[PDB]
Parts: C-alpha cells; sequence; structure tokens
RNA sequence: GUUUUCGUUGUUUUUU
C-alpha cells in the first residue's frame, strides 16, 4: 500500500484536528500515529 | 504504605513536571583503506537484513 | 426557599450569603462552577519556527495556562460537535504570536499581549487575551535575545476543567458555615482548650457565639453558608455563578429527559 | 526557571505580577509587604514567588548559536 | 540540498555529502542540521 | 489476557510459601499492579518503591 | 502509557445510556441505578433531595472505583411510589430550587451594583 | 511473498 507514510489529519471524531501518519493498513481500517501524544490509534479510512 | 495522593489539577498546572534528554552517537567505521561504512538511507535492493 | 445576599462582589470575586439551602447542594454547585464550566484556553499550539531557549512543549503548556476572554464560550460549539472537515471558525478560534528580539544586546520579553485574536466565531467576544489592564502587557510569555525569533500559530477550543484544569475558570472557591461549630461537626484539637487556642472565623460575626449553658440541639442543621466566587479572569464571578447554575440545571434537565426517554 | 503562569494549588495566574513583584523588590520592600501589595493572600500563592527561582537569563547569557 | 549551519559564526550552508564537513565560512569544525519543513503541533496541556 | 483469569503472583525474596500466590485478573488502565491492602502483610511490603 | 483519556470524563459513549435501571429483587419496590459520567456533584445532590422525601424507604449511592466515570445507587420508595417517580420528583424539585436561587442571585447582583 | 537478525565479558553504580 503506497498511500502510507504520509501526513494525515482528522476531520471528525474525538480527536478532530490532530496531525498524524499511517503505519499499518491491513485492510479497510487505518491505524494512525499522533504527534502531541506518543500513541497510535485506529480509525476508519473515511475520517 | 508510602502511597501518595496528589492534586490532579496542580499537575495539570505542570507542578513537578520535568524534562528528559537522551543523546545518541554514531560514526562511519573503517574496515580498511578501501572498506568503510556509509551513512545513507539504504534501499532494499542494495542492502539486506 | 434558596436565598442570596452578596456581602462583597467584584469582577473576579463574588462573596455572598447563601443560606436556606443544603450543604450537599452548596457543595454540588461549588463543584459545578469549579469543574463543570466549559471555557476556552490555548489547546493546539503549532510552531512555524522558534529560536528561544525553552522547550517548545514547555511554551505550549504555558500557553494553555493562559485565561482567555470567554464571555461567549456559551455560544461556540465544541470542536467535536462541529461536522465541518478540520475546524471551522464556528468550532475553534485562531490566534497568533510571533515575537523576535533584534539587537545583539538586550532581551525582548514576549508578553501575552503579543498573542492576538487572528480569527474566532465573530462577533463572539472570545479569544481575547485576558489582562489585568490594557497597559498590562499581560503574563510574561518569553524572553528573546540576540538573533532569537519566535513565530507560532495556535488554535484554542472550548472545553471544561474536568477535561483539563486550564479550563478552571475559578482561581479558588472557598466554603464554610457554622463557624462556631454550633452543629459540632468537628472535634477541636488542643492541649489546654480549643477556644483560647483556635482563631475566629472571618464570618463569625454572621452567627452569634453559642451561650454557655445552651443545650445542644440535635435538630440543628447546616443552613447558612459562606462563599467567595473567584474567577481566573476569563469570566465574571457573576457570569460564572449564573453559568454554573445553568450547567447544573441543564444536566438535571438532560437527566430527567433520559428518565422519560428510556422508559 | 521562569515565573509559573498560575498558582499550582488554586490556579491563580501569577506570571504577570512577577515583573511588578521584582520592581517591588528593587526598593528592598519587605517580602511579606510586597506580597501583600500584590494582593496575594493565600500562601498557596505566596509560596512560589516567595521561593521562586528564575534562571532563564543564564540561558540568555549563553551565546545563542544564531 | 540539505540546509546546515555553523555553531560559531552562525551561518547556514549546504553540503552534498561530497565536501569534507568543515564550516564553509569560519572553519569551525562542528556543524548542525536545521529544523524540518513540516508543521508542528502542541496540545498545550 | 481477559479479566478474572487466574494468574501467578511472586515477590522477592521468597522466604516462605506465603511470599507468592495466584490471583484473579482485574485489568485497569495505568501501569502499576494494584493490590488489596491486606495482601501486603505476607508480602511485608509498602509502596516506597 | 496506560492512563485513560481525560476527555471521556464527561463524554457518554453512544451504545451505553447515561443512566441504567435495575430493580432490586431483594427488597420490595427497590431499584438499582447504574450511573455513567457522573460523580458526587450530581450523586449527592440528588441523594439529599430524595432523602428529604417522606415516601422513600431506602436510598443510597456509592462510587465503585474512582478511576471509572460510573457509580451506582440503590433506591427504595415505599409501596405507593415506585422509585423512578420519586427520582424525577427530586429532579424537578432541584430544578425549581436552582431556578429560584438563580433569579434571586440575578436580583442581588443587579441591586448590589 | 509469503518469510525474516545483534554480541560478549567485565566492571561500577544504584534499585528492596
Ligand atoms: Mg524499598
Ligand atoms: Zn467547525
Ligand atoms: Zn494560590
Ligand atoms: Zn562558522
Amino acid at each position: 500500500d503506497p498511500t502510507l507514510n504520509k501526513t494525515v489529519k482528522i476531520r471528525q471524531g474525538g480527536y478532530k484536528g490532530k496531525i498524524g501518519i499511517v503505519k499499518e493498513a491491513n485492510g479497510d481500517r487505518f491505524r494512525v500515529e499522533l504527534h502531541n501524544p506518543n500513541k497510535t490509534i485506529p480509525i476508519p479510512c473515511s475520517f | 504504605e508510602d502511597s501518595m495522593i496528589m492534586n490532579q489539577s496542580s499537575i495539570d498546572r505542570g507542578l513537578f513536571r520535568s524534562l528528559f534528554f537522551r543523546s545518541y552517537m554514531d560514526q562511519e567505521k573503517r574496515f580498511g583503506i578501501s572498506i568503510v561504512e556509509e551513512f545513507e538511507k539504504p534501499t532494499r535492493a542494495t542492502t539486506l537484513r | 426557599e434558596p436565598k442570596v445576599n452578596i456581602i462583597n462582589a467584584q469582577d473576579d470575586e463574588v462573596e455572598l450569603m447563601l443560606s436556606d439551602v443544603n450543604l450537599s447542594l452548596a457543595n454540588s454547585l461549588r463543584r459545578t462552577m469549579l469543574a463543570e464550566v466549559p471555557t476556552l484556553a490555548i489547546d493546539l499550539v503549532e510552531i512555524k519556527m522558534n529560536t528561544s531557549v525553552l522547550a517548545d512543549e514547555f511554551i505550549s503548556h504555558r500557553l494553555g495556562l493562559i485565561p482567555l476572554v470567554s464571555e461567549d464560550v456559551e455560544e461556540m460549539k465544541y470542536s467535536r460537535d462541529c461536522t465541518c472537515e478540520d475546524y471551522c471558525d464556528e468550532c475553534s478560534v485562531v490566534l497568533e504570536l510571533s515575537a523576535r528580539h533584534e539587537g545583539e544586546e538586550g532581551t525582548t520579553d514576549v508578553y501575552s499581549s503579543s498573542l492576538i485574536k487572528v480569527s474566532g466565531p465573530g462577533n463572539l467576544n472570545v479569544g481575547e487575551p485576558v489582562r489585568r489592564d490594557d497597559y498590562d502587557q499581560g503574563i510574561l510569555l518569553c524572553k528573546l535575545r540576540n538573533h532569537q525569533e519566535l513565530n507560532i500559530r495556535c488554535i484554542a477550543k472550548k472545553g471544561i476543567a474536568k477535561e483539563h484544569a486550564k479550563w478552571s475558570p475559578c482561581s479558588a472557591i472557598a466554603f464554610e458555615y457554622d463557624p462556631h461549630n454550633k452543629l459540632k461537626h468537628t472535634d477541636f484539637w488542643f492541649e489546654v482548650d480549643a477556644k483560647k487556642e483556635w482563631p475566629d472565623s472571618k464570618y463569625a460575626t454572621w452567627e452569634e457565639p453559642p451561650k454557655p449553658g445552651e443545650v445542644f440541639d440535635y435538630k440543628a442543621k447546616p443552613n447558612r453558608f459562606y462563599m467567595t466566587v473567584e474567577t481566573t479572569g476569563s469570566l465574571k464571578a457573576n457570569q460564572v455563578f449564573s453559568r454554573g447554575i445553568k450547567t447544573l440545571q441543564e444536566k438535571l434537565a438532560n437527566v430527567l429527559f433520559e428518565l422519560e426517554n428510556s422508559r | 526557571m521562569i515565573i509559573p503562569v498560575r498558582c499550582f494549588s488554586c490556579g491563580k495566574v501569577v506570571g504577570d505580577k512577577w515583573d511588578a513583584y521584582l520592581r517591588l523588590l528593587e526598593e528592598g520592600k519587605q517580602e511579606g509587604d510586597a506580597l501583600d501589595e500584590l494582593k496575594l493572600k493565600r500562601y498557596c500563592c505566596r509560596r512560589m514567588v516567595l521561593t521562586h527561582v528564575d534562571l532563564i537569563e543564564k540561558f540568555l547569557r549563553y551565546n545563542p548559536l544564531e | 540540498g540539505v540546509k546546515y549551519t555553523c555553531g560559531a559564526c552562525a551561518h547556514n550552508f549546504s553540503l552534498n555529502k561530497s565536501d569534507p564537513v568543515r564550516c564553509k565560512e569560519c572553519g569551525h569544525r562542528v556543524i548542525y542540521k536545521a529544523r524540518t519543513k513540516r508543521m508542528i503541533q502542541f496540545d498545550a496541556r | 489476557l481477559m479479566d478474572d483469569d487466574p494468574v501467578l503472583f511472586n515477590r522477592q525474596p521468597s522466604l516462605h510459601k506465603m511470599s507468592m500466590m495466584a490471583h484473579r485478573v482485574k485489568v485497569m488502565p495505568y501501569s502499576t499492579f494494584r493490590l488489596n491492602l491486606s495482601v501486603t502483610s505476607p508480602y511485608n511490603a509498602d509502596f516506597d518503591g | 502509557m496506560n492512563a485513560p483519556d481525560r476527555f471521556e470524563l464527561f463524554i457518554l459513549p453512544d451504545d451505553v445510556p447515561k443512566l441504567k435501571i435495575t430493580p432490586d429483587s431483594r427488597v420490595p419496590n427497590c431499584i438499582i441505578i447504574k450511573f455513567e459520567r457522573e460523580d458526587h456533584t450530581l450523586a449527592n445532590l440528588l441523594r439529599e433531595e430524595l432523602a428529604l422525601y417522606p415516601d422513600v424507604t431506602f436510598v443510597a449511592y456509592k462510587v465503585e472505583h474512582p478511576l471509572f466515570a460510573n457509580f451506582v445507587m440503590r433506591l427504595q420508595t415505599e409501596e405507593g411510589t415506585r422509585p423512578k417517580q420519586a427520582l424525577e420528583r427530586a429532579c424537578a424539585s432541584i430544578i425549581n430550587k436552582l431556578k429560584t436561587l438563580d433569579h434571586k442571585f440575578n436580583e442581588e447582583w443587579n441591586i448590589k451594583n
């Protein structure tokens, strides 16, 4: 999947307005790392 | 039993909040006049493991 | 039944006589104002570049600690509620600070006044940096030296002290009642005597000192309480009082709405 | 190293008063007296500034790389 | 290519992994890299 | 590892059999092991580190 | 690194209701209320108002554990009154008392200035 | 396309 390793930010949800990067995209579900928190969270592709 | 109960908000106000710093080191190594190590972004096709 | 008699009121503080009410209710309302008051503080701190001597996160934290004029925080939505992609002006505010020290000698003391309301859900009187006085630069923010520039762009969002203490609108909120221990709700430690060893409450005047031979009334209950409603400046002690009352009221209304809906 | 923004205990904003507090110090006004001037009654507040140590200048003393 | 800077004279210069690493302007033998070009955030909490 | 699951429990030095036990899992957030305050006696320990 | 989120202290998840009922079979006309996203502020306030009611046999709440934004209460209104009705009664009573104090404080702030 | 790896031995320090 070449749509990874790119800057990604959230449009809606509980962490709306946070920058992040994509690491693992097994399928139809995207896991993203965040900058201010030292944590990585899942989220559907569409958000 | 020496278990401490603290003001949450004071920590929200950063009381006793401390820094950390970690310094690393690296350097290119020489295996010989003609053989050294190279600082690069390795591509998979060239380097392995 | 509930009663109010302001002893001393101010922009920052409201000191009043709340009586004819319950101890539990007074504590709950105090909690409501202290923690259950949504407010606006610097949340998303973003550096275009920096040259100062302090950790970027340290500056960001100190920025969040800044009270902001939050009169219309009642009006602007939470960022989470808004459905717009990314933020919009109706769900967040844009400020900016960008300070530089020029000159090989000296030190440019960056001040909160340097923070400026770039945007915000106008005409909401929000996002304005709070200051003791207009001539008051505000809280000292940073010190920039020779060849030390600072450019930053932050985004604040409406939130509650429960979420983070930066949203605490009230700097402090005291409490008491029955300063004479008429209800005997406390046992007074002493070596010779509590009376001659203990000071007297500032509100002691409002209640007579119990008579020597007076027999204890186990029907005595907490009725008259004493209060001062401090605000960190983001809002008025009267506005804080009213808004905390309204928040408690909305919570109760929602609770009863759930009572009827779940049934 | 700098003045705290607020009072840890209660959260009273304190950073602004520092410069004013320092000015009060300049004339040797007694610690307690100056504290009183600043309308800083709660020793929860008084404590930091009474024993607050400021050392950012020592960082400014260092020649910045740029 | 990449932007660097000296520690003594305070000047930015770019090498291309070919020039031996020495200050291009004051000969100081210690260089450094500069900030990145991506934007930074902070929760300020 | 699901809650209430039996698991071992071992502290040092293990002078006697009561020095160790097995417990039912109760997962919570935060990164410390939480113990009913009575268990300490055989463990002869406090929260001093 | 295992610490829970702060913003969830007040956010109710969709799948769970803000409140949860459960009748207490062990004694007559006694229910159990499971709470979410609430603390002493509402708990004690509702509890005291209800305890002032005469038509209540039993009522008591407790927080199972501070780390979780959820507690429980065991109410028992006497035979005539089912617990839920006395609960909404206390809700309305506190609503009106708070509104009374609100208008009173409006008046007192207005006059004081 | 599945698959897939970092060293030792010492030292000294503290950790109860
Ligand atoms: Mg020990
Ligand atoms: Zn929006
Ligand atoms: Zn204080
Ligand atoms: Zn140079």
